[PDB]
């Protein structure tokens, strides 16, 4: 039923002929690839 | 709609044919023109391809050689 | 009225497929455009090619041969290759993306929009077999797109044939040899993986296979082409009794009944015998009586696993060639004697010994020398624990300090993947020394 | 399929495009006409890799030109092989980039962005499965640092999955080719690492260095080191476009070759290279290539690679081989050199096999490792960004179209931070 | 494969050997004078020569079957004259040795 | 059948006129002296829609032209394809308006009406079956708008039940051309909304726009302005003309794009145009058809279609194709433009095929829309308007023909109301 896609998807918002101050930036890491940190563990069953 | 043949390959015997049908002794059912029928059914086919093969080469020539003319 | 279906995913079973198949259609003759020129056979009638071809209904002879693959470039080869009137035009089957060597990528990406087809296609191919005797899985462990397709194959196969017997072949990444960089964290997910969906299995290193080429075939600079063809030999002996005449046939049934102490221990190693290249066959003997203990050498064993480190449980081998009877049980007798190879406790008789008759056919400009002799080894012994746990010193080793994660992290898979990975292979390896010690 | 587009800016961005595509034109078998005389198939098995179709079968460049000044993008146009590329992907400016961050990041290069991403925009959309970018531009110039760096940010924005491949020129300080190449470094790296995935240091003094202590030549021009860098492009794309034992693409590359998720700075090489004078006596065999592989000298990076520990490294042979003589080799360097790696990643080399060797050879050799050796390079540029700002001298200008002071305070702090965390591990052990 | 240098021969290096190789294998009737034979029934004309449809139609019958590329680099070497086609009697008069 | 009839106001209409008919009589085959000599049946299969048989063998266009100053028609009917407008239709008075929106439409065309409705009636009553009309009126000069909307005007009231069609030209904002713009363009505009089924806005300014980006001629004319435009008008009703796959006639355009009653003006545009250098380096398939479709530069309107969202759009596919791409394709452009496309409004492109292509090509189509970025052209205009009238600027010499300012007022508060009516929608939501 949901039909989730994964790694590239085909809806978009800006896609084709989309776009029409000094002081904004970004900070310390809101990049992606940085951020040498990894998510919380969780437990997991693998039971099924 | 009707019934013609007892068979879609074999026709009904002639009356002459069934000379006994005294008894459940001859029955036809044996075919013994099955085996060969199988394998000329694949030549007579073969050929329907041969000819296709060929069909679908010619109108995609067709249509290759227009583009060029265009070209 | 017997038949089989090999599954081949991934490159290195790519590879393996052209090579595998290639023996199988020689073997018949089949011709490589399809339509076999057509003979009354040698052995077991003209019916032999009805387990590895079904009649074309005009022409060609299509094997069961399925391939699934993430990338384009190996696979289409064969779509020009020597072979393209061979396999049917839509059952070698090739996606768009390549997997970049991540599991979670082969695992929990791609995997609905392709895996579905793969059961798609089976099942259309199974409808018209009748009394399909099982089904064959071939994949590489290290090969980063075959485990999670394979795995994602295998899980799904488990539901969708149950009893359905699965037999599989897997290559395990070499203890030094090795090509990737990140080649253990998939392997040991994907042996965590298969560890409780398949009956019967089959390790092939590969720098074992590697080295008896320097000591018997005497070949300095050996390719990947080299190391199929003898994959391909022993493939063909064990599937040899199916359908060639023999005096005491084994189907392969008799493998999931007879060679596992238990449905949870069931890695088993396989062996070859003779190899021995016409160039040195100008003096071997190439007798029954040489042959049947060459398949207990060390050096000869398919694994880098030194059988001497421990015991055996369940061996089977089946003949082929011009073999006597007599011969053969003279063949058991010694080795018993031996004291270099001790068995288990509980293990009275440890054989089940197949026969053949019909000599192995040689591939064209091949290395391998035809003879009149020819062994298949399948043995599953207590050894096996240490492959495990080289791959266990190594995967404790890098998740100390979390190497790698985030990438198999960024594919949608938890991190908690791994405890469970660890503990089932860390619960496994435990069980194998119980069961060898003596009661 | 999984085919990519390449975008460079700047005269030396520029410039390897007029060789870049050279090169790549001629392993295809392309002519200057652009016609198709490929003698084997094999030239075009994978040919849309790199072209588009039209009619009359001329194959056009997926090329997009774009600079702010056109007296360089001029001369790029009539050389030899200079007449594949289209207008339409073209783009100039009118007042120039004068090596100033601030006027090819803020206010000039903004406007003129739209028609890049545009056109940009234009090719990816067309193309059959968009599998990644090279980017090509220089961090010591103007309107290479400042168009080139905001047009990296900007793509990552609007795709999600697309990979990215950057081939940079880091300035050495020997050969002091812009006296506000300092400044212009640090601020070039601190936009890069958030957003760039892979990225390749070639220091210009290695192309010097390479051109007389490995080639052995009198008189180069920017010619032969656009010329050597080229066969690198070339060297990491083939795989990917022609058949071999085992296929990968630069995705697959990169799984191997980052550690962690920031540590992506890489360093690659070429071989065999020789002389006129001296590429008669020696033997062609690969037990000779990967010699002068990890030979540091011929590394194409400032940074000596004997000066810091390898973590990650990525061998792509070209041409024919088997798979012994290749991997075998490779084991025997692991162990015989273990205290220049890592003991925490064991068996962290990799290797490939691609059935085309480069026209006109038998054997040759592309390396790309991660080494942390690079740290020297960060440091050492490092410590002259501090030396000018410790006076303000020049930095009037950034300040002189909308820039303001913390943005120069935060960047060096990450750059000094970047540099602290790549040396960690150099002593971590297990 | 690499078929700028010395790739002319050695692509032709190998697919001989293979014919050569595959002939021997079987080691049946293969008579080295079926195919000179039977290439003069494509002839038609009786020039020599034949269109690469023909000359791939030809090997299909005896029983040798190869890769695209392989009949890629036989076309190049074997048209002597430039038109594309192959001189069967060029190929047949190859593959064919001195005798011992 | 269902054939049309003609009407061109003001010299801006009769010049428009020069060109379409010439290219009308081209694609069917038309000599100047009216003889024929096309090549297959098709040309003359439908020769009713736009001629009349005229013993002789010479066809008579349905053309009615009207000018209140002799000098259009005088040129008209000098130059090239001038002689085929046959003299009895001419009708033309003696004064002029000078851009006297009065003057046009209350002075002297009040007075005119008789003759010119007269006529028109006649040659409405020769179709077989009524389909509509066509107008061609300068909405910036006086008499067009003037002497144009009133025929409009009353035209509409004796066919209720024919469609209604007007090409308008009005003045872009960068370059004008009359002073008086301003006020003409919101009285034509205000008796446009009430009395026509569709109007369609070009922007003179867009069309230099589109001649010096994608045409790349040096020298331009008004005449191939007309050329553009000519082109255009052809493309609605081609496939009218011609047996087709979907036959789509302007009515059934009307039923698609028009979405409430008031809100009846669209944007066209046509395409595929090529350069004097790159004719020859583009892509003749169908991505390239639908690529440049929807590109902002093409349009004809100075309102950018990306400000605002699109609420219905037709293309008219002309020549043969695979259909398979020309509804997939649109199925491309939908989905990922889903929020420039209003969503309550599902599957809201329409498509049609023909099969008859231009002279001299293999595929071509043309675009009709109906966008929100329309009230771009609106607001600066209605904006202009208020800057003028608060001072009475000029507002004697159209107080002094029989006129109350009232009457301005009024006008404005319907323009008001259409402009803040015709974005209600962009902020709503399903
Ligand atoms: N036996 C054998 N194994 C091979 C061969 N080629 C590759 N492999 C194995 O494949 C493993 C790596 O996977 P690849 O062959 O590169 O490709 P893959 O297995 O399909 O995995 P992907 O990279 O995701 O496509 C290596 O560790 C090898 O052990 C081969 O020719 N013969
Ligand atoms: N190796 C090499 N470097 C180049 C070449 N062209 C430019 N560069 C580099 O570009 C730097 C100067 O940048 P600049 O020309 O101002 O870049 P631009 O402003 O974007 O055009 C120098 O340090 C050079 O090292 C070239 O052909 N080869
Ligand atoms: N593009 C274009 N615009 C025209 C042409 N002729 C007239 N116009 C427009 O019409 C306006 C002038 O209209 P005008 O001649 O006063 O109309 P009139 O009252 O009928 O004479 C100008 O602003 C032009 O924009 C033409 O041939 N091409
Ligand atoms: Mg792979």
């Amino acid at each position: 039923f949901e039909l989730s896609k994964g790694p590239h998807s085909h809806k978009d918002f800006c896609s084709t002929f989309g776009r029409v101050s000094t002081s904004d930036f970004r900070k310390k890491n809101t990049g992606t690839m940085g951020s040498n940190k990894l998510p919380i563990i969780k437990p997991f069953k693998y039971a099924d | 709609m009707k019934r013609v043949k007892e068979s879609y390959f074999r026709e009904h015997p002639h009356w002459s044919d069934i000379n006994g049908c005294s008894g459940a002794k001859e029955f036809e059912g044996e075919d013994l023109a099955y085996d060969a029928r199988i394998k000329y059914q694949k030549e007579t086919q073969k050929q329907w391809i041969e000819q296709q093969i060929r069909e679908k080469k010619m109108r995609e020539e067709a249509e290759r050689n227009e583009e060029r003319a265009y070209a | 009225m017997r038949e089989v279906i090999s599954i081949h995913v991934g490159q290195g079973g790519i590879q393996v497929g052209n090579a595998c198949w290639e023996l199988f259609c020689l073997e018949h003759g089949i011709q490589p455009d399809g339509q076999m020129p057509s003979d009354k056979t040698i052995g077991g009638g003209d019916d032999a090619f009805n387990t590895f071809f079904s009649e074309t209904g005009a022409g060609k002879h299509v094997p069961r041969a399925v391939f699934l693959d993430l990338e384009p470039t190996v696979i289409d080869e064969v779509r020009t290759g020597t072979y393209r009137q061979l396999f049917h035009p839509e059952q070698l089957i090739s996606g768009k993306e390549d997997a970049a060597n991540n599991f979670a990528r082969g695992h929990y990406t791609i995997g609905k929009e392709i895996v579905d087809l793969c059961l798609d296609r089976i099942r259309k191919l199974a409808d018209n077999c009748t009394g399909l005797q099982g089904f064959l899985v071939f994949n590489s462990v290290g090969g980063g797109t075959g485990s999670g397709l394979g795995s994602l194959l295998l899980e799904r196969l488990s539901v969708d044939y149950g009893k359905k017997s699965k037999l599989g072949f897997t290559i395990y990444p070499s203890p030094q040899v090795s090509t990737a960089v990140v080649e253990p964290y998939n392997s040991i997910l994907s042996t965590h993986s298969l560890l409780e969906h398949t009956d019967v299995a089959v390790m092939l290193d590969n720098e074992a296979i590697y080295d008896i080429c320097r000591r018997n075939l005497d070949i300095e600079r050996p390719t990947y082409t080299n190391l199929n063809r003898l994959i391909a030999q022993v493939i063909s002996s064990l599937t040899a009794s199916l359908r060639f005449d023999g005096a005491l046939n084994v189907d392969i049934t008799e493998f999931q009944t007879n060679l596992v102490p238990y449905p949870r221990i069931h890695f088993m190693l396989s062996s070859y015998a003779p190899i021995i290249s016409a160039e040195k066959a100008y003096h071997e003997q190439l007798s029954v009586a040489e042959i049947t203990n060459s398949a207990f050498e060390p050096a000869n064993m398919m694994a880098k696993c030194d059988p001497r480190h421990g015991k055996y449980m369940a061996c089977s081998m089946m003949y082929r060639g011009d073999v006597v009877p007599k011969d053969v049980n003279a063949s058991i007798a010694t080795i018993k004697t031996k004291r270099t190879i001790q068995f288990v406790d509980w293990c009275p008789t440890g054989f089940k010994v197949g026969i053949n008759y019909q000599p192995p056919t040689v591939v064209p400009g091949g290395d391998l020398a035809k003879v009149m002799r020819a062994v298949c080894m399948i043995s599953n012994s207590t050894a096996i624990a240490e492959v495990f746990s080289r791959l266990d010193h190594k995967f404790d080793l890098m998740y100390a300090k979390r190497a790698f994660v985030h990438w198999y992290v960024g594919e949608g898979m938890e991190e908690g993947e791994f405890s469970e990975a660890r503990e089932d292979l860390a619960a496994l390896e435990k069980d194998y020394e119980e069961v060898g010690i003596e009661t | 399929m999984r085919e990519i587009v390449h975008i460079q800016g700047g005269q030396c961005g520029n410039q390897i495009g007029a060789k870049f595509w050279e090169v790549i034109s001629d392993e295809h078998g392309i002519d200057p006409t652009g016609t198709y005389h490929g003698d084997s198939d094999l030239q075009l098995e994978r040919i849309n890799v790199y072209y588009n179709e039209a009619t009359g079968g001329r194959y056009v460049p997926r090329a997009i030109l774009m600079d702010l000044e056109p007296g360089t993008m001029d001369s790029v146009r009539a050389g030899p092989f200079g007449q594949l590329f289209r207008p339409d992907n073209f783009v100039f400016g009118q007042t120039g980039a004068g090596n100033n961050w601030a006027k090819g990041h803020y206010t000039e290069g903004a406007e003129l962005i739209d028609s890049v991403l545009d056109v940009v925009r234009k090719e990816a959309e067309g193309c059959d499965c968009l599998q990644g970018f090279q980017i090509t531009h220089s961090l010591g110039g103007g309107t290479g640092s400042g168009m080139g760096t905001l047009l990296i940010s900007k793509v990552r924005e609007e795709y999600p999955d697309r990979i990215m491949e950057t081939f940079s020129v880091v300035p050495s300080p020997k050969v002091s080719d812009t006296v506000v190449e300092p400044y212009n470094a640090t601020l070039s790296v601190h936009q890069l690492v958030e957003n760039a995935d892979e990225c390749m240091v070639i220091d210009n003094e290695a192309l010097y260095d390479i051109c007389f202590r490995t080639l052995k030549l009198t008189t180069p021009t920017y010619g032969d080191l656009n010329h050597l860098v080229s066969a690198a492009m070339s060297g990491v794309t083939c795989c990917l476009r022609f058949p071999g034992q085992l296929n990968s693409d630069l995705r697959k590359l990169a799984v191997n070759l980052i550690p962690f998720p920031r540590l992506h700075f890489f360093m690659i090489g070429f071989a065999p290279l020789t002389s006129r004078g001296s590429q008669q006596y020696r033997a062609l065999t690969v037990p000779e290539l990967t010699q002068q592989m990890f030979d540091a000298k011929n590394m194409m990076c400032a940074a000596d690679p004997r000066h810091g520990r390898y973590l990650t490294a990525s061998a792509l042979f070209r041409g024919r081989m088997s798979t012994k003589e290749v991997d075998e080799q490779m084991l025997n360097v692991q162990n015989k050199n273990s205290s220049y790696f890592v003991e925490w990643i064991p068996n962290n080399i990799k290797s490939s096999i691609c059935d085309i060797p480069p026209k006109g050879l038998k054997m040759a050799v592309t390396f790309v490792g991660n080494s942390t050796a690079i740290q020297e390079m960060f440091k050492r540029v490092a410590e002259q960004f501090t030396a000018m700002f410790r006076r303000k001298a020049f930095l009037h200008w950034y300040t002189g179209e909308g820039m303001d002071e913390m943005e120069f305070t935060e960047a060096e702090s990450n750059m000094n931070d970047l540099v602290s965390e790549y040396q960690q591990y150099q002593d971590a052990t297990a | 494969m690499s078929l700028y240098g010395v790739g002319l021969n050695v692509q032709v290096d190998r697919i001989k050997t293979e014919f050569r190789l595959y002939v021997s294998k079987q080691k049946g009737g293969l008579n080295v004078r079926n195919l000179r034979r039977i290439f003069e029934q494509l002839d038609y004309q009786q020039n020599g020569q034949l269109n690469l449809d023909d000359f791939k139609a030809g090997l299909n019958k005896f029983g040798f079957f190869l890769k695209n590329v392989d009949y890629q680099c036989l076309l190049k070497y074997f048209d002597v004259e430039q038109n594309g086609n192959v001189n069967y009697l060029a190929f047949l008069s190859c593959i064919s040795q001195t005798l011992n």
